[PDB]
């Protein structure tokens, strides 16, 4: 149930 | 094959790209676009009002249809 | 024992029961993990909390090398 996600930023 | 952006603005309008999206139609989208490799990244992207409420749903669209592999994009 | 890092339609933010603010919370997570930045982050926020918030709470975590973060509704 936890969706994994990462952060992208420029 | 192009790297998928996901939208979403503040009245909750969504885009893949520029394509219009919903809830119902995204994952046909998204497969005609990866030819269905689910280890493409989806990059999303949202305006800054957009609630969490919002996000989660379509978080959970994608993962139920096997697109694991999901970075969110901050400005 | 997973981390769960929370924040209230209020704007304060929990990591378990404790509370923290944008400033402290990496402090406190780092106690928490034993500065092992492999450990997931779960992350929950009320329905209303936007994502500008969520944001700056993935960059402040982003900055600090947590990585591995698990979104639950």
């Amino acid at each position: 149930q936890p969706i994994s996600v990462t952060m992208v930023t420029p | 094959e192009k790297p998928v952006y996901l939208s979403v603005k503040a009245d909750n309008s969504m885009f893949i790209g520029n394509d219009p999206v919903t809830d119902e139609t995204m994952i046909t989208a998204l497969n005609a676009l990866t030819e269905g490799k689910k280890d493409t990244t989806i990059f999303f992207r949202a305006d800054k009002t957009v609630d969490y409420e919002t996000l989660m749903k379509v978080m959970d669209t994608l993962h139920q249809a096997g697109y694991l592999k999901i970075g969110l994009v901050g400005e």
